[PDB]
RNA sequence: GGACGCCCUGCGGCCGCUCAAAAGACCUGAACCCGGCCGGCCGCCGGCCCGCCGGCCCCGUCUCGAAACACGGACCGAGGAG
RNA sequence: GCAGAGGCCCCGGGGGCGAAGGCGGCGCGCAGGCCCCGCCGGACCGGCCUCUGGUGCAGAUCUCGGCAGCAGUAGCCGCUAC
């Protein structure tokens, strides 16, 4: 339930890079699109404009993909699939998939408890006693 | 499709768009229009069949058969080979006309775990595949190549098992999924006639064998190659800038006398 | 776009959307072989001892390009027939 | 095929690689190889010399088989001899029993002399021969011969 | 911030790897590149790069070219990074050791019948990796028909030939025609 | 697999057959396993359901025994006697819960005279099959 | 395909009933838009407890050059072009 | 990222012990996007390799469907009259 010590995770931008003019219109969805217009204030990056997605914003390769608990995520759907986490994956942690039913989640969690593998969603679908 | 309507453009000056419109002004004959033709309609004149030269279509079968001889490739293709006594496996099997008897040979030769992994695999596929006569997907497993035997009647119903005559081996069966390594159960007659089939491939010489990756590591590790190896010159020590003036020791690396 | 391009000797498609139908698709190829085999098999059954093919002569392939090769020709001359003493009937 | 194509990577780019100032329009330069002597003269002269004009006597029906004359070379006569046969012929020399190669049978009509025959008498039977063929054939000791 | 365009002629791309799906070629390139890195010999550097070249760059050397090229040095092993094709025009082939990526069936038989050896790049790596008593030989790269038609036929100093039949007299009958 | 290419394995074509079948085909399609006592007696595994048949439903809701009183061919469902939907008020007509014929096993049959002949016709064809078809 | 009780002049309300569920004239039920309650004071970006300070013209488009008093675009969903 | 095909998913992938989808909220990714969680929903769904495309929208006086402000607005002023 405890990971390797690891180096402080630093995120260059907390916010999510909304597309330009996505607030003004519901039709423009907030998913980022490169600004590609002849007179686009966003592509000219004039003062006051939203920020632009670039590789400079990339996180440290060593701490990238790591979750706040200092663990990396492997999405498990079965007890055989707990063999990736079994092969000395002291760095990774297990997420059970959304499809997996509570019947199967109980079996997966017991195998994880024996292995010592940490399960991120260990309260999922645990509604009283079925 | 989309062109049985009679639509002509209303034109500029009616405050409408310029696309073809029918009698009431309903948009028509355009990819954007509802009921319009596709912009570039699919055609039956597409080339569906690609061309392969006999020599390469005979290299593919041979290389796939070579993968079958390789247990490591056969395990990677998803087959259960733990109990199979040898790979490649050759089993004497006089005509088997009964599925029960065929299964009894499969149980003895240790291919049964693979035949079961196919039976249990039967499921309903996701998508419109279900609607379009492709409802059930079963994992593919043993392949029974036969000659001078009626083993087909016996193994046909077994789930996941495909049967082919030596004379006409199929690459798609040999490499299901474009992955080499189908488990092949060879009947004594078929495996002992394999060299005859290739000999009767007329002017065909089997592709000459090449080296493997394991054999080139050994060859590289051989003393002759190692003797030629010369030790590389020692690398530069990059270090990092420091202010030499502040530290007596830092100046000493550059100015021993001054400090 | 240009540079050195050999020019095309292809002819422009005619009657593409209206006309006689100048496109022959060959999806009927696998099934034409089957139909033709069956017709031969049924004709063969109709005359079991008789061969499907009549004896036809050995004739020189026409032209100087194939002078020294022989091919099968439509039929025996009446002089060839008199060498074996057989009437045309 | 379609997935690994350039036009799939031009989505979101508007013009699709054809330019804002002049876009893809239908037939901007014309249809076909039209303009050869006018608007495209520079191309039809830079890369197509001889495109315009008439250059020779015209045969209304060329007879493709009277015209066909296949050729051999004094260098490839001995590759026509089967390999097992060729070695014995080479060592023996045998002016008495030298291998007659009827090139007509192998599909060739005229014997040219591109390279060099081995030094063994041969005898080559053909419809026609070059000058430096007969010179090379007769130096080796072989006799040029004509076959019906 | 930094003018780095005044005297720099720009990066030049080269084949640092073999684009071949063929496993054996990738396995040999890696094998000889490892030798070159450990032992910095020109023969292994030229071989490393020759393996990465494309099929058009690597032309066939015939058994009549190799015979002529190795006439003075029959002892030296003739290393070809393409295919040896037989020349039936050369009735008698001389005996030599040859190491090529491929050898045609006729060319494997002819050399073996002569008493020569058809070695392979793996046999070379095992026997003479650095290249002792070996010569790297190449086929004619301009032998390609496409190479012959590159240029501007119709220009006065082209000496090229037009792509296609043409069949007309303008520009073709002389420097003054047209 | 099926070697008679004349038959259809298309989901659409097969479903159309079920949904839009002639009555004579609908009746055979609506058939039920005979009890093991009747299987020994008549030597036939399944008979098409009639009106006067005592049947045991081994289904989930409405499992029970009853005599069929209505055969609804268009819905492909039969109504035994006894098995009915819960009634909102005691003073109301009982509504039979429609049960599939495949969900039930026959315990008694209406022998008639045609049913006796039909059991005989099938018995003869089954005997020929048992004699190595 | 809506038990029964209640209140209706009645329309119809209500309580609940049948059902696994109303799924109640119909599967799921989005966006636009709207009404009740319920906070808040108002767009984007950045800082901070978060309402103040600082930056911030309307995009697409041809165009030497568009916030343009150039053009198209009320809004939203689906379809829509190498 | 999408939709299909041929495979794989170590006792034979995940599913009424709840599929797809819808709605909110975390996490992860430079981002395209992905994952999970609660809720609604009520039968299907994929990850990976190889394969195929009628494969991704803000615009086109775009098509078709819905629908807003305007707006309880302009109007309901021929034929004498109740």
């Amino acid at each position: 339930i405890h990971p390797l010590p690891h180096k402080i995770i630093i995120k260059k931008r907390k916010n999510k890079f909304i597309r330009f003019q996505s607030e003004r219109f519901v039709r423009v969805k907030p998913s980022w699109r490169k600004p590609r217009g002849i007179d686009s204030p966003m592509r000219h990056q004039y003062r006051g404009q939203r920020p632009m997605v670039s590789i400079g914003y990339g996180s440290d390769k060593e701490t990238r993909f790591m979750l706040p608990c200092g663990f990396f995520k492997h999405r498990i759907s079965t007890v055989h699939e707990l063999k990736t986490l079994f092969m000395n994956n002291k760095t990774h942690a297990a997420q059970i998939a959304h499809g997996v039913s509570a019947r199967s989640r109980k079996q997966i969690l017991e195998e994880a408890k024996k292995m010592g593998v940490r399960v991120l969603n260990a309260d999922a679908k645990l509604r009283k006693e079925e | 499709a989309g062109v049985q309507c009679t639509a002509h453009s209303w034109g500029p000056g009616r405050a409408v768009a310029r696309l073809p419109r029918k009698h009431g002004g309903i948009g028509a004959y355009a990819n954007f229009a509802r009921g319009g033709h596709m912009a570039h309609p699919t055609t039956v004149i597409r080339r569906w069949c690609r061309k392969v030269n006999l020599n390469q279509r005979r290299y593919a079968v041979a290389s796939a058969l070579a993968a079958s001889a390789n247990a490591a490739l056969v395990e990677a293709r998803g087959h259960r080979i733990a109990d199979v006594p040898s790979i490649p496996l050759v089993v004497d099997t006089d005509n088997v006309t009964k599925t029960k008897d065929a299964l009894a040979i499969i149980k003895a030769v240790g291919v049964l775990r693979d035949v079961e992994r196919c039976k249990d695999s039967r499921h309903i596929r996701a998508g419109r595949g279900k609607m379009r006569n492709r409802r059930y997907i079963t994992r593919k497993g043993p392949l029974v190549i036969y000659n001078t035997e009626d083993v087909a009647r016996g193994f046909r119903n077994l789930p996941g098992v495909d049967l082919c005559h030596v004379s006409s081996i199929r690459l798609l069966e040999l490499a299901p999924g474009s992955h080499p390594g189908r488990l092949i159960l060879w009947t004594k007659s078929a495996f002992a006639s394999l060299d005859d089939v290739y000999a009767a491939k007329q002017n065909y010489t089997l592709p000459r064998s090449c080296i493997t990756q394991t054999d080139i590591e050994r060859i590289l590790q051989s003393d002759a190659v190692q003797k030629t190896f010369v030790p590389k010159r020692d690398p530069l020590v990059i270090e990092r800038k420091v202010d030499p003036f502040s530290s007596k020791e830092a100046l000493a690396r550059l100015d021993p006398s001054g400090t | 776009m240009g540079r050195n391009v050999a020019f095309s000797n292809m002819r422009r498609y005619k009657c593409t959307n209206k006309g006689p139908n100048l496109i022959k698709n060959w999806f009927n190829q696998p099934a034409r072989k089957i139909r033709r085999r069956q017709t031969r098999l049924q004709k063969a059954k109709a005359i079991f001892p008789c061969p499907l093919q009549k004896l036809r002569p050995s004739v020189t392939r026409c032209s100087q390009k194939f002078n020294l090769t022989q091919r099968i020709g439509r039929g025996f001359t009446l002089r060839e027939l008199q060498g074996v003493g057989l009437s045309a009937g | 095929p379609t997935r690994i194509r350039k036009s799939r990577k031009r989505r979101g780019h508007r013009q699709m690689g054809y330019g804002r100032v002049g876009g893809h329009r239908k037939h901007p330069s014309g249809r076909g190889k039209a303009g050869g002597l006018q608007h495209k003269r520079t191309s039809f002269d830079k890369y197509h010399p001889g495109y315009f004009g008439k250059l020779g006597m015209r045969n209304y029906h060329v007879r493709r088989n009277i015209e066909y004359n296949p050729t051999i070379n004094i260098d490839k006569i001995w590759s026509l001899i089967p390999e097992e046969q060729r070695d014995g012929f080479l060592q023996r020399k045998s002016t008495t029993e030298a291998p007659v190669v009827d090139v007509t049978r192998f599909g060739f009509f005229k014997v040219l002399g591109r390279g060099s025959l081995p030094q063994c008498p041969i005898i080559i039977k053909a419809r026609y021969f070059s000058s430096d063929a007969e010179k090379k054939l007769r130096e080796v000791g072989g006799v040029p011969l004509l076959v019906p | 911030g930094i003018d780095l365009k005044t005297g720099i002629k720009k990066r030049k791309v080269e084949r640092k790897e073999p684009k071949s799906p063929n496993p054996y070629i990738r396995l040999l390139h890696n094998a000889f590149k490892v030798v070159y890195e450990n032992t910095g010999e020109d023969f292994t550097k030229v071989l490393t790069k020759r393996l990465c070249l494309s099929k058009t760059n690597r032309p066939v050397l015939s058994v009549s070219r190799l015979a002529h090229l190795m006439h003075k040095r029959e002892d030296k092993i003739a290393v070809v990074a393409s295919t040896v094709t037989n020349d039936e025009r050369l009735v008698t082939i001389p005996r030599m050791t040859i190491c090529a990526l491929k050898f045609s069936a006729t060319a494997r038989s002819r050399i073996e019948k002569a008493g020569g050896r058809c070695m392979s790049f793996d046999e070379l790596l095992a026997e003479k990796p650095t290249g002792d008593n070996c010569v790297l030989l190449q086929g004619r790269r301009s032998c390609r028909a496409v190479c012959k038609k590159f240029g501007s036929p119709g220009r006065p100093n082209s000496h090229v030939k037009p792509k296609g039949e043409h069949k007309g007299r303008r520009g073709a009958r002389g420097r003054h025609s047209w | 697999m099926k070697l008679n290419s004349a038959v259809t394995a298309s989901r659409r074509k097969c479903r159309k057959a079920y949904f839009t079948a002639n009555a004579e085909t609908r009746a055979k399609m609506m058939s039920s396993r005979l009890s093991k006592e009747l299987r020994a007696e008549h030597k036939i595994k399944t008979m098409p359901i009639r009106r006067g048949d005592i049947v045991e439903i081994f289904t989930g809701g409405h499992k029970g025994t009853g005599k069929v009183v209505e055969v609804r061919r268009r819905d492909y469902k039969i109504c035994v006697e006894g098995i009915n939907q819960k009634a909102r008020n005691p003073e109301a007509k009982p509504v039979p819960y429609p049960i599939h014929p495949s969900n039930c096993i026959i315990k008694e049959l209406y022998m008639n005279g045609s049913r006796y002949r039909a059991i005989k016709r099938r018995q003869e064809r089954n005997a020929e099959r048992l004699a190595r078809i």
